[PDB]
């Protein structure tokens, strides 16, 4: 009955994955990562300490976020001594944020946190963002109390007026103001206030925060954005770069002003034009055309082939059929493949192979 | 939703309904259909008022009897909450039935809470407000103005404007809470107090407090208007015995007697002056008295007696005045010598407890005052004060206490006692004698209600055990039961802490109140729990003196300094306005995330109606069993009377009294089933009181939490909060704790 | 109004429903 228990647990896990719909998502994101560095973060519930674990997971989150959202931007704020300290300006360079976190990890946390100060700083940082981008603020809260100079409700109302979206990750227990913020700022949705249960669940929450958030039906900001695809240049002599004013072997040439830029994607330093590559856009097509879930075949019916279509592997033989099929093409897949096609790849080999 | 009972359609104001609510409504309907009284205990985390109002309103609007509804709560804030719930229910009914059905529902309270006069509503006491309103509405001013317009006496525009319109057009059809009523009456310059007092006889449902139903001083006039076949609901009736006892209890002090002598002398001088100038009034009053008329036949409906009837209407003699107090001067001399006898009895050197019969016999021996003339003191004084044109009654205010005491002691003899103590406060340099006339039987005040009304529902969240209430108050119930909430996941964590982190026993015994170990243990518990509590933390102390002393000790030790870093501190104070402002500040601090801790008395003003739910109430620290002061003559006499009559042991009754208040405070944490909290009972003596707690709390109290330590309770609290912070699975509560219409229909089909 | 909102039992109200917009991406592009 233990093996059947494992099978039923797998079925329950797949139950959530069954419901998938092509929700509209805002690929162009502007995220403000607020971290809590207060006396309450000196506890040892997370080894070695909350500050160390949170900073490490923040570094990993930055890597993943800039891996899967090339055309997004991020900024870093911390809460110390009841004040909001900016440590990274909004920019598209992951290395700057990684270095900022590496600098932050040293200082010992102390003082009290100030959600109102952090939110005001985030609003100021997100003011100069285009209307077509999604303004988001991810806060890692650890304290159970908030000390603020002004009225937090007014700040919440201002955030709602500015159409900013706030996600809060707690450590110990729910805070009433945090719940109200995450609810009123997300059109009443109460699923954006998460309290972790352990280190693994914290990692899962951080990974979940990476994917873009679906947009609201009534919040329409549809528009066309002027972007250009530069051509890489290979030169024999180093030349001055127009972004950092430093010598580099080569750089991408903007197609609107011919100025060279070190790395992409970044806003052109001369014509204020966004420079991106086709791959950067290609990285987000799976968020617009998600692959439909695969449903296991009951053992009552007859199987098609004894080996996996995608990997040519013998199906294990024993109670519960270890087969997964794609409704679009009706091709049996093994359990090992299913996760790979639904986590790494985003195209069904059977669907691609089937002619029309 | 809109579902059906055996023959009664009921419209619930929510798309979802709890199984506890459905069973509660079914039981209430069964009680109403079968006739008689019933006792219902519903969990505090499940909607009780909404279910009561829905079922009763549907019953009244469906059956042809159209029996009216009387709702009796324990506090005015509860009246406001009930009125708001009724307004919501009526809004839902109006939206579902397509029209506003003919319905009128009002609350009722005193003048102080409904006065709009800019010069009379600015008083700090209700008696002065009542006196001024009487001066403006008795009809003396109106008659004087009619006879001579030049008279400087002024009237109340709000009262005068009511005469223009009829009673049936005072307010539009609907439900009027106090807030909406005040707004409407301010926009139309009308008196809400008189509107309610003149519309009680017409409203479908009337909501007031237990004092307006039990206290004869204000109960007779209101009860004379309500119907006899109406439904009666007692909400939060676990503490009704205290109200019933304080209804018929009086206290007289040396200052009171000294002021009564001055009042009597002033009355004699007034009688002399009126005899000199205008004696026809005295002659007319004497002539009317001779025939056998009383205050009812003499006073007009517009005016009220100066002295409120202190005895129940059924115990008032219907015979003419005895004759000894028929004349003003004779009555004044009688009253003066009564006051002198009280003064000479206030000189005892040791506690004396005596029956009213013994007191009357000694009075008849030393002086020549008989029982019958004494029984008419208040009525005769009311008539005399009415006829003496005493517009200013500041001097005569004192005589009210003497009249009340005389009319009570000469009326009741069984279940009443008189205690004379040379030391009102034992901690006093000079003796301060006090005379207390106490009612020991709690059923005397409530017998008329249980006999006048056929069906009575007694409902509460922490009324247990249910067997004692029929014993204490002489009434019988068709059914008495408590409901077990069908929670899918535990939402409240009740635990008992018997010792501190050092393994030293902790208790709130008064004799060891100033103990460094116990005080430090309690302070450490407070700080540790405040460190983990997210938003709000309510601490309930056994008594205000204990709270004051322990808080001062904590201040000296520096524990409050540690608490200040994590939360604001709000403290209950004797001043009601200051306490209300403290409550508002505490709620604001809980809402804005700053975090707050509120210290209060388990038997205080907060615990008698203020409810802490969601963000407001997260952890409840019951610091010690709220035991009464054992070395109290009144409590000892009551315990002896109960032991002799109802065969209730003193220890059993004391434990019941304390556990009732502990549960009362505990139950103010949950509103719905999505609310959660930690309930810590910090005393070694709770460990054996699990069987005495309400059923829904005992079921949630695990065997491993019967005797815990501070550190282990902190760990359990942290784990519980972390667990309760996760999203609930909808399937886990889809049809096991929350029922939709289809689930309700399935339950009905399976049951049938 | 505000008192009604505070006194109402939220747990018994209808569950919040997401209002996210769905999109269907047609694929028809001319050759280079
Ligand atoms: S009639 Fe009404 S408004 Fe006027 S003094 Fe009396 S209670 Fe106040
Ligand atoms: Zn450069
Ligand atoms: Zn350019
Ligand atoms: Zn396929
Ligand atoms: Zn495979």
């Amino acid at each position: 009955a233990s093996l059947v228990a494992s099978i039923v647990e797998a079925r329950k896990k797949r139950t959530a994955k069954k419901n998938i719909t092509p929700y509209q998502r805002g690929i162009i994101r502007s995220l403000i990562l607020t971290l809590d560095c207060s006396e309450a973060m000196l506890e040892k519930d997370l080894r070695p300490n909350r500050h160390a674990m949170i900073i490490q997971y923040a570094i990993d989150f930055v890597h993943e976020f800039f891996d899967q959202n090339p055309i997004s931007q991020m900024g870093i704020i911390i809460m110390r001594n009841g004040l909001a300290q900016l440590v990274s300006q909004v920019s598209g360079n992951p290395q700057d944020h990684i270095d900022a976190l590496k600098s932050i990890r040293k200082q010992e946390p102390k003082g009290n946190p100030s959600l109102q100060n952090a939110l005001e700083m985030a609003r100021g940082l997100l003011l100069p963002v285009p209307a077509h981008c999604t303004r988001e603020v991810l806060i890692v809260f650890g304290s159970l109390s908030t000390t603020d100079p002004g009225d937090i409700h007014q700040t919440i109302d201002s955030l709602v007026s500015e159409k900013i979206r706030v996600k809060v990750l707690g450590l110990s227990a729910q805070v009433a103001i945090c719940k109200e913020l995450c609810k009123a700022t997300n059109y009443g949705d109460e699923s954006f206030y998460k309290i972790l249960l352990d280190e693994t669940h914290l990692k899962e929450l951080f990974n979940e925060a990476v994917t873009p958030l679906p947009v609201n039906k009534i919040n329409k900001g549809f528009t066309l954005v002027k972007m250009g695809f530069p051509t890489r240049i290979f030169e024999d002599t180093p030349t001055f770069c127009s972004c950092h004013s430093k010598l580099v072997y080569g750089g991408y040439f903007c197609p609107n002003c011919h100025s060279k830029v070190c790395s992409l994607p970044t806003v052109c330093p001369c014509c204020d034009l966004m420079l991106i590559l086709s791959t950067h856009l290609a990285r987000s097509y799976h968020h617009l055309m998600p692959l439909k879930t695969f449903a296991e075949v009951p053992t009552t019916e007859k199987f098609r082939s004894e080996d996996c279509f995608s990997c040519q592997s013998r199906f294990p033989i024993l109670l519960t059929s270890s087969r997964y099929r794609c409704e679009d093409c009706k091709q049996e897949f093994c359990v090992d493949c299913d996760v790979f096609i639904h986590e790494i790849l985003h195209n069904c080999p059977g669907c691609e192979s089937k002619p029309v | 939703m809109k579902f059906y009972i055996d023959d009664l359609p009921v419209l619930f104001p929510y798309p979802k309904i709890y199984p506890e609510q459905y069973n509660y409504m079914c039981d209430i309907k069964k009680t109403l259909d079968v006739g008689g009284n019933s006792i219902l205990e519903m969990p505090s985390g499940t909607g009780k008022t909404v279910s009561l109002l829905s079922l009763t309103i549907a019953y009244q609007m469906h059956y042809p009897e159209h029996r009216k509804i009387i709702y009796c709560s324990r506090t005015m804030s509860e009246i406001e909450k009930a009125l708001v719930e009724l307004e919501n229910l009526m809004d839902y009914r109006t939206k579902e039935l397509g029209y506003q059905e003919d319905f009128r529902g009002l609350g009722l309270t005193s003048r102080k809470n409904l006065c709009l006069h800019p010069e009379v509503s600015k008083e700090r006491k209700g008696t002065v407000v009542d006196e001024k309103c009487r001066r403006m509405t008795n009809g003396q001013a109106k008659r004087k103005l009619e006879e001579d317009p030049e008279a400087n006496v002024e009237l109340c525009e709000y009262h005068e404007n009511l005469y223009n319109i009829e009673v049936e057009d005072y307010l539009p059809k609907g439900v009027f809470s106090f807030e909406k009523l005040l707004k409407y009456c301010e926009e139309k310059t009308l008196c809400p107090y008189f509107i309610v007092r003149r519309m009680i006889s017409l409203c479908n449902i009337i909501i007031y407090s237990y004092h307006y139903l039990l206290d004869p001083k204000i109960a007779e006039r209101v009860s004379n208007e309500v119907s006899k076949d109406s439904i009666v609901i007692f909400d939060e009736a676990h503490n009704i015995d205290n109200v019933c006892i304080e209804s018929l209890s009086l206290d007289l002090t040396t200052d009171a007697l000294r002021r009564a002598t001055r009042g009597a002398n002033a009355l004699d001088e007034r009688i002399s002056e009126v005899r000199k100038v205008d004696s026809q009034k005295l002659q007319d009053e004497y002539e009317k008295l001779v025939q056998g008329l009383h205050s009812a036949d003499i006073l007009t409906d517009q005016e009220e007696p100066f002295v409120e009837t202190p005895v129940l209407p059924q115990d008032l003699l219907t015979e003419a005045i005895p004759g000894n107090i028929r004349r003003a001067e004779h009555f004044v001399s009688f009253l003066k010598r009564l006051i002198e006898y009280l003064k000479t009895r206030m000189k005892v050197l040791h506690v004396i407890s005596e029956t009213p019969k013994s007191f009357l016999q000694h009075l008849k021996q030393l002086t020549f005052i008989e029982r019958k003339p004494l029984r008419f003191c208040s009525e005769r004084l009311s008539l005399l004060v009415r006829t003496l044109e005493v517009t200013e009654v500041e001097d005569f205010t004192a005589l009210k206490d003497i009249a009340t005491f005389a009319t009570l002691i000469s009326t009741y003899e069984e279940g009443f006692l008189l205690i004379i103590e040379p030391y009102e406060i034992e901690n006093a340099a000079v003796p301060n004698p006090i005379m207390r006339f106490t009612c020991l039987d709690a059923s005397i005040a409530i017998k008329p209600v249980f006999e006048r009304f056929s069906s009575v529902i007694i409902t509460s969240g922490t009324i247990s055990p249910l067997d004692m209430y029929p014993r204490m108050l002489n009434f019988k119930t068709v059914l008495q039961k408590s409901y077990a909430m069908t929670l899918a996941k535990k939402s409240f964590l009740p635990m008992i802490i018997t010792k501190g982190s050092d393994q030293v026993a902790i208790s709130s015994r008064f004799e060891i109140r100033n103990d460094p170990s116990i005080v430090r243990n309690y302070g450490s518990m407070l700080v540790e729990f405040a460190k983990i509590t997210p938003d709000g933390m309510v601490v309930f102390f056994p008594s205000y003196l204990y709270m004051e002393s322990i808080v001062s000790m904590w201040q000296t030790m520096g524990i409050l300094d540690e608490v200040w870093k994590h939360k604001l501190i709000l403290v209950e104070t004797p001043d009601a306005q200051e306490t209300s402002l403290a409550l508002e500040t505490y709620r604001k601090a809980c809402s804005n995330g700053r975090g707050a801790i509120l210290l209060s008395v388990a038997r205080g003003k907060v615990s008698e109606g203020i409810d802490f739910d969601h963000q407001y109430g997260r952890t409840v620290l019951m610091i010690g069993i709220p035991f009464q002061y054992t070395e109290s003559r009144i409590l000892k006499a009551r315990l002896e009377f109960m032991r002799e009559n109802y065969r209730i042991r003193e220890n059993d009754f004391l434990s019941f009294d304390a556990m009732r208040h502990a549960a009362q405070c505990l139950g103010r944490v949950l509103r719905g089933k999505d609310d959660y909290g930690v309930m810590v009972l910090a005393d070694r003596r709770f460990s054996r009181k699990r069987s005495q707690l309400p059923k829904w709390i005992a079921q949630g109290l695990s065997d491993a939490d019967l005797n815990l330590s501070t550190d282990m309770a902190i760990s359990n609290t942290k784990q519980f909060l972390r667990t309760m912070a996760q999203p609930t699975d909808p399937k886990d509560q889809e049809g096991v704790s929350v029922w939709s219409y289809e689930d309700l229909i399935k339950h009905q089909n399976s049951r049938k | 109004n505000d008192e009604r909102n505070e006194l109402k039992i939220d747990d018994l109200n209808e569950s919040y429903k997401t209002n996210y917009a769905i999109i269907h991406l047609k694929r028809n592009a001319h050759e280079k």
